């Protein structure tokens, strides 16, 4: 070769050698990804170095934790990657739909053909797929009973079905409740908590707000039944001048003096507070709250407590923000201008403890627009596997309201489409018409693959499939215990339609791109 | 001769050192026997008959401890399944504190029945739905067998006679004067509100004499020596600092600036002064001790012995809070003289000698008070701390007793009935779970079982008269320990009880685990670092 | 077999065979002051890692000096500190009931 | 009180902090496993500012560990007197897409600091030990100490950086 005389040390894959690399390894990748699909898919266990236990079933975890070192698995890792951070579902039909795609193409290049002719079939069975899928779709009012339906189907496929239907329906409570008709759905509003004891079933939605530190002083009170709330992020404790400088007395009483004088500045605010306090709260009925993101003196948190205040310390940047959307007051900076209108209203406030960490509940709220879902669970990785559920669920429903659609599932559309594609094929002209017949194989796999995991015959199954939805128009799909055709939307399967648009975009895109690859090479740097 | 090269895919794209088990072959045959083996290592500590277990970790520390949970958390465990066996019986711990074996004992004999469906036929999903049914029937079933419920928890023969069986189940012949010490801590410090917390009781270990030797004292003992001249108080006023008995400085760098030669001759004096005025300020208020969390000064130590005050040093920031609530104090951030509402109350101070350690002594005549402590006397320190571990568990069963009140019987009747009952229901039931059901029923044996083979008898005959003396109506008939030939004998009468609620979570608990370890189909482990 | 439970490098002992043995490790410890006993005992010299020696006729003394690690044997020397804290006097005499 | 607390990054700087820690607890009167027998009160007047204390007498270290590798905290651990760092002050493929690689590290890092910061009542300090040349001291470490700068932006931050013919008349 011409680039081992230059560097003999080099590694090099020529034509042929290249593409059976790349087949390889998809088909490597989907052969262990392929069980993985579907509500009766089995569950993954894995075991870090360190001895940490992983149970999983979500394709991109999977692949991120699989010990492998191959470039092409590095690329179809990347690909999901992106269609996980930018949808949040469809991360395995990405990888087998690719594993099929190459697979069939590998088929016709088998026999003589050129790569570029089916790239171009690809292109045309892609611009077709996507006319159809634009008028498959079906547009609905997006009501409760709809939502709960994708949101159930979305969660259906991680956990069992007593802990999908506990889930559901605070996703889609506190989905609902952070949103106004208009300004587009914006996450980081809803906070996720675990706390691990009391089993799962336990788990569920907070109409307040949830903080991991309690108060710190030991003369506070432990409960508040109607409490003005303080927001700020003002320091409290002692500070030091920018500029250095020091003491210089000459007495031990100068430097009482001194020492007495060097904390007016802070005792100043203190009693800005009291005196707040004590203006609004005259008798002794209500309670003061306090929520501070920076430090609290021991000598500040005596003197708050002395007047009955509740105060918490060094809070996270984002519970600025949640806490004002929740009570509805003000966040400041400053204690100049202090008054009144900047206060919050909250309607409970109490303290709850976990042997060595202590947690602070903030109930009762009267409008809010901020949630809390407390996640409950025995168990670290079952926590860990019920917060990436409940990410995929919140994704699910936010994209649903996103789109003004939502699509029927079960293999239906794929179905679909490989018949559309099937009758279009004729009007191609030259050999493209064996790159679309390869494009609506790769697409029939998805029915195929959840035939073999709920246990029936691949080839029957499919048969039956197509033997419907061609005698009647309506769309089909597979009936997971029984083997027999269904309609999905009666049933109340449901999928995302921005899902399937991407995710026929992307196959296509990284399809093309690797079939066309003509050597793999290492001659750099070691 | 050849080699077999490898099988392409992933295959050939695995990591060097990486496992890959897949099937029910590699997987869950592998998985059954790991727990199975666990169990089998920790069954012979069960029951009243268990024998004693002597660990060394990893730091050459010795245990000697028949508590499962410790005996777990000493050993070290590689198999990832044991983990997750070991992760439910910590979380049996923390929530209830006493059930720790029997979890093993069945996530054990579930997993060894289940072995068996699987290799009969029966598939992974039909076990587990067979298993939760039976769980849920179960937990329908138990509430019926309560009997016996708890009356006061502030008569102290009561509460002796409830708490005696979880602790002879530790100390078989100590158990009696054990109940009786616990009882009086726990009885002593118990409010009028239902809020007893477990951290009120302290326990402090003095070599020297046997266990019969053991006390309760109505305050607090401290391992440390009086800082001053003065040793003992007959009626204390006690005053409590945070900050070091020490005149403060600056927070920022200060320094002492002269220009003539009088300041130079008058500084230290004006500071003996100052210290002075101030150690009597707070001497006049009447205060006769002083508990500092910090630093103590000469002159301050000079001052204080001149006028007659007991000044003692204890440090750990969480001592001083546990004393603040003893005597009604509150620390003062500041060193000023106190005010009445801060000022503590204590009946006697003094500083006394056990064997061979010297101890500072809080003490009241108050049968109430607000903490209680108990003071252990052993020859050895791995019995003191076995001790302590049995003191624990009881507070535990003490605390449970008081979240809720009902008893059901123990020495393996309840486990009896839920069997038998449970058979009977799993008989009806047509469909392919029958088959779990009747085993989730006949796991429920292992506890009489294995309390038989402990106490050195025939477990069959044992299980046999069970089921015949149940036949009748008999639902409070149990083991017996005493006789050596197998026999039975009623269990509320002989006040042989237990809580509802440990094994209810117990149940739920081990269910959960054995589900758990049933769901999963194959592993990836990457190589240890 | 693949996976292991414990950690390799475990050593475990169960049964009479270990009973047996901590029974004959005590007779040796208690052989380790025997001739300290009565009017007519003579003392022991021991002589640690840095050359220093110690003369000695107290039995609590000797079993500290003695670098004892047996988990069965660390119990006698464990009860003949206690009496050395808690009376004083009697070190020998406990070992020996033992 | 002016409580410090510490970061340690890489391997190296996770070595050299575990050595400091380590030599810092046999000066104090620290153990292994958590516990005090040192005999001069002078061991436990500033025992504060860089331990806490748990219910029960046992002490912690205030510090932070963090490694792109789960070889490095796994090998800390094993070595001795890694059993005394609290569990969760742990931080642990090296680029995936995102628009931004160790967004999320650098998040968790974050929470954890401040998780440790609430704990202390007048902290004033960090102590960031991490190699300097080296690609996680300069790339990965994504101007961590900009982000600490930003998160408190008055306080110290000290670091352990590892080192003519024509001369005529004018
Ligand atoms: N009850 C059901 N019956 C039939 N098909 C289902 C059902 N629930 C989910 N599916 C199908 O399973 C497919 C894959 O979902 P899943 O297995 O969660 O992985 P991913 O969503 O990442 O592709 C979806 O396309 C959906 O149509
Ligand atoms: N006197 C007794 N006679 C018969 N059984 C007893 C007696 N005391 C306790 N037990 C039984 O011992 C069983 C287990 O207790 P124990 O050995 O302490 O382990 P754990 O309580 O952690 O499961 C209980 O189920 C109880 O029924
Ligand atoms: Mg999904
Ligand atoms: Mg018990
Ligand atoms: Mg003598």
């Amino acid at each position: 070769a011409a680039v081992k005389t230059l560097n003999p040390k080099a590694e090099v894959a020529r034509a042929q050698a290249a593409l059976a690399v790349n087949i390889s390894a998809a088909r490597g990748l989907q052969d262990v990804l392929r069980t993985n699909l579907g509500p009766k898919g089995t569950m993954k266990m894995l075991v870090s170095g360190a001895g940490d236990i992983k149970l999983t079933k979500d394709g991109n975890v999977l692949l991120h934790e699989m010990q492998i070192q191959h470039p092409t698995a590095s690329l179809i890792a990347k690909v999901a990657t992106a269609q996980d951070d930018i949808t949040g579902d469809g991360t395995t039909s990405n990888v087998l739909i690719i594993g099929e795609l190459l697979k069939q193409a590998d088929l016709y290049i088998s026999e003589g053909l050129h790569p570029r002719i089916i790239t171009e079939g690809f292109e045309a069975a892609k611009e077709k797929a996507l006319q159809f899928l634009e008028e498959v779709k079906v547009s609905r009012e997006m009501d409760r009973e709809t939502l709960i339906d994708v949101a159930r189907t979305s969660l259906r496929t991680k956990v069992h079905a007593e802990l999908a239907d506990v889930l559901t329906e605070a996703v889609v409570d506190s989905i609902l409740a952070i949103k106004k008709q208009d300004e587009p759905i914006d996450l980081f509003m809803i906070e996720i908590m675990e706390m691990k004891h009391k089993s799962e079933t336990d788990t569920s939605l907070i109409r307040g707000l949830v903080l991991d530190h309690g108060a710190r002083h030991p003369d506070m009170k432990k409960r508040v039944e109607d409490a003005y709330i303080l927001t700020c992020n003002v320091s409290l404790e002692y500070e030091k001048t920018e500029v250095n400088s020091g003491f210089f007395y000459k007495s031990a009483e100068e430097r009482e003096k001194l020492v007495k004088a060097e904390r007016k500045f802070i005792e100043d605010r203190v009693k800005k507070i009291i005196e707040l306090k004590r203006k609004v709260c005259g008798d002794s009925d209500k309670g003061f709250v306090v929520i501070n993101q920076k430090g609290i003196d021991p000598f500040s948190l005596d003197a708050l407590s002395k007047e009955g205040i509740v105060a918490l310390r060094r809070a996270k940047r984002r519970n600025m923000e949640r806490l004002t959307l929740a009570c509805g007051g003000v966040a400041l900076n400053s204690f100049d201008d202090l008054s009144p209108d900047c206060l919050g209203h909250a309607g409970l406030v109490y303290e709850y403890t976990l042997g060595e960490e202590k947690f602070t509940f903030i109930e009762k709220c009267n409008n809010p627009r901020s949630v809390t879902l407390l996640i409950k669970g025995p168990n670290k990785h079952t926590l860990t596997q019920i917060k990436d559920a409940v990410r995929d669920g919140l994704r699910a429903v936010k994209n649903a309201i996103d789109d003004g659609c939502v699509v029927p599932g079960a293999g239906a559309v794929e179905v679909a489409m490989a018949e559309a594609l099937i009758k279009h094929k004729p009007s191609v002209k030259g050999r493209a018409q064996l790159g679309v017949q390869a494009f609506a194989d790769a697409l029939l796999i998805i029915p195929k693959v959840l035939a073999q995991n709920s246990g029936f015959d691949l080839q029957e199954t499919l048969v039956k499939i197509q033997a419907e939805h061609s005698e009647s128009g309506q769309l089909v799909g597979v009936d997971l215990n029984t083997g027999e055709p269904m309609v999905a939307a009666e049933v109340g399967v449901w999928d995302n339609y921005c899902v399937k648009k991407q995710l026929l975009h992307s196959c296509t895109v990284i399809a093309t791109n690797i079939l066309l690859v003509d050597e793999i090479m290492r001659a750099g740097m070691s | 001769a050849l080699h077999v090269p490898k099988a392409p895919g992933f295959a050939q794209m695995l990591k060097e050192g990486a496992k890959h088990f897949s099937g029910l072959e590699e997987a869950v045959y592998r998985n059954i026997q790991a727990c199975k083996e666990l169990a089998q290592t920790t069954r012979t500590a069960y029951g009243p008959n268990g024998m004693n277990k002597m660990v060394i970790n990893h730091l050459e520390k010795l245990f000697v401890t028949n508590d499962a949970a410790t005996i777990l958390r000493e050993l070290e465990v590689q198999h990832p399944a044991a983990k997750m066996i070991v992760m439910a019986s910590h979380m049996q711990e923390q929530e209830v504190g006493d059930g720790t074996n029997f979890v093993l004992v069945f996530a054990g004999a579930l997993l060894e029945l289940a072995e068996e469906l699987l290799r009969i036929g029966l598939s992974v999903s039909e076990v587990i739905e067979g298993y939760e049914i039976a769980c849920r029937k179960a937990h329908e079933i138990l509430p019926n067998l309560v009997c016996c419920s708890a009356k006061n928890l502030r008569d102290i023969d009561e509460v002796s006679s409830l708490l005696r069986t979880s602790i002879m189940s530790k100390q078989y012949g100590n158990e009696v004067f054990l109940a009786k010490l616990i009882a009086q801590a726990c009885v002593s410090i118990f409010p009028d509100s239902g809020h007893f917390n477990v951290d009120n009781i302290r326990v402090c270990k003095i070599l020297g004499s046997g266990i019969s030797s053991s006390s309760v004292l109505h305050g607090m003992v401290f391992k440390k020596e009086t800082e001053g001249d003065v040793t003992s108080v007959k009626d204390a006023k006690i005053a409590v600092y945070s900050c070091p008995f020490d005149g403060m400085i600056t927070e920022t760098k200060g320094t002492v600036l002269i220009k003539t030669a009088e300041e130079l001759m008058n500084f230290s004096k004006g500071e003996e002064n100052l210290m002075d005025a101030q150690v009597k300020a707070i001497a006049d208020t009447g205060a006769n001790v002083v508990v500092t969390g910090g630093k103590v000064a000469d002159m301050a130590l000079h001052y204080a012995n001149k006028y007659n005050i007991m000044l003692v040093r204890l440090n750990s920031k969480w001592d001083l809070r546990r004393l603040c609530k003893t005597v009604g104090a509150t620390a003062l951030p500041r060193l000023t003289p106190p005010v009445l509402e801060e000022m503590g109350h204590c009946d006697s101070v003094y500083l006394s000698e056990v064997g061979d350690t010297q101890v500072v002594v809080f003490k009241h005549e108050k049968e109430d008070g607000a903490i209680s402590t108990i003071v252990l006397r052993g020859s050895t320190d791995n019995l003191m701390d076995d001790i302590e571990r049995a003191v624990d568990d009881g507070v535990n069963t003490f605390k449970v007793l008081t979240r809720d009140k009902r008893l059901v019987p123990g020495g393996g009747a309840t486990e009896i009935e839920l069997a038998k009952q449970i058979t009977s229901y799993g008989e009806t039931c047509p469909g392919l779970e029958q088959y779990a059901i009747k085993k989730f029923a006949e796991a429920f044996e292992a506890i009489p079982r294995a309390l038989a083979e402990n106490s050195g008898v025939k477990a069959n005959e044992v299980i046999s008269k069970l089921y015949a003396v149940h036949q009748e109506g008999n639902k409070n008939v149990g083991l017996d320990i005493e006789a050596e030939v197998p026999a039975v004998k009623d269990m509320l009468e002989a006040g042989i009880l237990d809580t509802y609620l440990g094994k209810y979570w117990a149940i739920k608990l081990a269910t959960n685990a054995a589900v758990t370890v049933l769901r999963v189909d194959q592993i990836i482990m990457a190589k240890p670092a | 077999t693949p996976v292991i439970l414990l950690k390799e490098g475990t050593d475990s002992s169960q049964g009479i065979p270990q009973l047996v043995s901590n029974i004959s490790a005590c007779q040796v410890i208690a052989e380790a002051v025997r001739t300290t006993l009565g009017p007519r005992g003579m003392d022991k010299l021991i002589v640690d890692g840095r050359g220093k020696a110690t003369i000695s006729n107290d039995g609590a003394t000797i079993l500290k000096l003695l670098d004892v690690v047996h988990p069965a044997a660390k119990t006698l020397v464990d009860i003949a500190k206690s009496q050395d804290a808690e009376v004083g006097d009697g070190t020998t005499s406990v070992t020996l009931l033992a | 009180m002016r409580e410090i607390v510490h970061i340690q990054a890489g391997q190296c700087g996770n070595q050299i902090g575990a050595k400091f820690w380590e030599v810092i607890s046999d000066e104090h009167g620290i153990d292994p496993t958590g516990t005090y027998h040192g005999d001069s009160d002078l061991q436990l007047d500033r025992i504060s500012v860089y331990y806490n204390e748990a219910t029960g007498g046992k002490y912690v270290p205030r510090a932070i560990l963090v490694d792109l590798e789960p070889g490095t905290m796994d090998s800390v651990r094993s070595g001795p007197f890694g059993q005394i760092f609290r569990p969760d002050n742990f931080v642990f493929n090296w680029a995936k897409g995102h628009y931004t690689e160790g967004a999320e590290l650098v998040d968790s890092v974050l929470d954890v600091v401040r998780k440790e910061a609430e704990s202390c009542d007048c902290l004033q300090g960090f102590q960031l030990t991490h190699s300097l040349g080296g690609g996680t001291g300069s790339g990965m470490g994504t101007l961590l100490i900009s982000k600490i700068r930003e998160e408190y932006p008055d306080r110290i931050m000290n670091t352990f950086s590892v080192v003519e013919e024509a001369e005529e008349e004018a």
